[PDB]
């Protein structure tokens, strides 16, 4: 994915003043919810019945700490992120059976947070620096399907 | 199809939306153009720069098109009706970037709702977005 | 929305695809997982090797539920309501695998059928299968 | 793209017994009748109402020689698709104006196509081996749009 400079800038200088364990769980919580086929690989975490009941739901919060904790270990290396994902890659395929599609949506659902999140900050070139990254991590963990 | 919280849900997230229609219309088209650039190739004939006279007035229609659509959520396919042939016959968009254009719509609601655009309204404008896609993609072919 | 010519053509088109159903939907199986691995993901208790007995068992469901389709192309979305409750609920596909599996039986149509698979024919069927699997996907949410 | 050389191989001998006047009218063809929105980039080359209008329309056979001709140059640099294609990529954008999702949707056809003049001999790893050449040069038309 070719960020031009100011783009990197702007990924990095946003993501900074993320609060990590916030946002995790806020993005994987609305993916739960807005495309609810997703909880099918969820069927371990308890109570999903409803938006409350995923948005509290402390499972689908500590999971989503981890998505993203590994999200920002990719953002620190934008220059290589199919190595870095790799091990994880292998894993959704071979371990977890989960259609890599289902990165894509939540990729979009990861921005529609961060502009949720920002507001005004979150700028159109901004979300067009997120959408390449979101792109990246997400061509990153298909990667290793097979 | 749209639940009832569905259509509740939108009528609140897009009436909070207000005067802002030409503004947030305008926006989402500026994100969608910015952000997945191959939407640019139905615009040749426009001066997409920052702010300018005819996305402002686009998106203003746009924004107007999706206010009409949330009055009439319950017949959405007699309203769009008209719209539905444009796209069709003569714009002949393809249907997959009416899905990046709801995306930007969403981000924009979003980055400017900070208390509107919960999880569950989140959910329903998605679901909306894509009715409404669904329609002015219906008559294509 | 299927024409009257597009359900001629698929019920005519459609009609040599009825004695080899089996060998049919499970080439089409094949195709696509080869084609498109990560359709694999919603097959990990299956035994996807070729030849297998698995694929052409459910190869032999799919065109089945095709064949049963084609015959009530006027009543698809109530003729299908089981079918759909369990990909929505059940199943739970990614709705950007149907385009994949219907491109693929469109390719098995068109390497087994040249005499019927005539443009016309060709751009009826993915018509037809576009809105199969838009019923297959109505009750997602 | 990333064609092992099973599939290298797989996919220049199939190529090889290709008709060259024939194949190409016939997936652009395919394309304007499937895909009808598509005839919007075509309206110079008169009738394309019908399935035998557009079919057996000479520009139609014409002019997918020449798309085919471009075709036949990425099946020999496969290794690097997007210098082949990079100068095309900046027309279709620049001057034509075609929506990049055009080149996957032709793709495909031509996948149907291929299909339906070999018969039998498009087994699935052909067939497999093809999706990865019309996606890789699909790919690298829309690599310079902007
Ligand atoms: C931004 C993209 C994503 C990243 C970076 C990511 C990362 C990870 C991480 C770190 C884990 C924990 C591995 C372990 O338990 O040892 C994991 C587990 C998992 N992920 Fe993902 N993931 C992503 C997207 C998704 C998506 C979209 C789904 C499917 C909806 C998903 C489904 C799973 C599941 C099922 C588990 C196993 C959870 C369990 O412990 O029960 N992930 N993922
Ligand atoms: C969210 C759904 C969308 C709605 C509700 C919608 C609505 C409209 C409306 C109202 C018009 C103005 C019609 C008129 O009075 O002449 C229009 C025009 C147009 N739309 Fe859409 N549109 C949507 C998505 C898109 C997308 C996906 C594209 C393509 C990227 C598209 C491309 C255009 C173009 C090319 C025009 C003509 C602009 C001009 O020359 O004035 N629209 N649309
Ligand atoms: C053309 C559209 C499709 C048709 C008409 C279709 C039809 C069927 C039918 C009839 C069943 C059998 C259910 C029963 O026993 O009552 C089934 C099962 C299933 N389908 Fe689909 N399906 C379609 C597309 C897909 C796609 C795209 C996938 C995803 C790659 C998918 C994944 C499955 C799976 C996993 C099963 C369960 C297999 C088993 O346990 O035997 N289907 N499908
Ligand atoms: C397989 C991918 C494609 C290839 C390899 C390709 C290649 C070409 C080539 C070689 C030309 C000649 C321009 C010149 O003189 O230098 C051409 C022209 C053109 N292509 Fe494509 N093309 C592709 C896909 C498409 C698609 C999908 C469309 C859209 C439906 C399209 C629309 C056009 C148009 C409109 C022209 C202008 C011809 C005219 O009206 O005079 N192309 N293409
Ligand atoms: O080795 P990489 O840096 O990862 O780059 C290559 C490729 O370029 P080369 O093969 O010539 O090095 C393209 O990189 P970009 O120019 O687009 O950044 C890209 O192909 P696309 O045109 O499909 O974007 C593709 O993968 P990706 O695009 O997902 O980065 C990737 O290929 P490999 O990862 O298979 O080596």
């Amino acid at each position: 994915v070719h960020l031009t400079p100011e783009e990197k800038s702007a990924v990095t200088a946003l993501w900074g003043k993320v609060n990590v364990d916030e946002v995790g769980g806020e993005a994987l919580g609305r993916l739960l919810v807005v495309y609810p086929w997703t909880q099918r690989f969820f069927e371990s975490f308890g109570d999903l019945s409803t938006p409350d009941a995923v948005m509290g739901n402390p499972k689908v919060k500590a999971h989503g700490k981890k998505v993203l904790g590994a999200f920002s270990d990719g953002l620190a290396h934008l220059d290589n992120l199919k190595g870095t994902f790799a091990t994880l890659s292998e894993l959704h395929c071979d371990k977890l059976h989960v259609d890599p599609e289902n990165f894509r949506l939540l990729g979009n659902v990861l921005v529609c947070v961060l502009a949720h999140h920002f507001g005004k900050e979150f700028t159109p070139p901004v979300q067009a620096a997120y959408q390449k990254v979101v792109a990246g991590v997400a061509n990153a963990l298909a990667h290793k399907y097979h | 199809v749209l639940s009832p919280a569905d259509k509740t849900n939108v009528k609140a997230a897009w009436g909070k939306v207000g005067a802002h229609a030409g503004e947030y219309g305008a926006e989402a088209l500026e994100r969608m153009f910015l952000s997945f650039p191959t939407t640019k190739t139905y615009f040749p004939h426009f001066d997409l720069s920052h702010g300018s006279a005819q996305v402002k007035g686009h998106g203003k229609k746009v924004a107007d098109a999706l206010t009409n659509a949330v009055a009439h959520v319950d017949d959405m396919p007699n309203a769009l009706s008209a719209l539905s042939d444009l796209h069709a016959h003569k714009l002949r968009v393809d249907p997959v970037n009416f899905k990046l254009l709801s995306h930007c719509l969403l981000v924009t609601l979003a980055a400017h709702l900070p208390a509107e655009f919960t999880p569950a309204v989140h959910a329903s404008l998605d679901k909306f977005l894509a009715s409404v896609s669904t329609v002015l993609t219906s008559k294509y072919r």
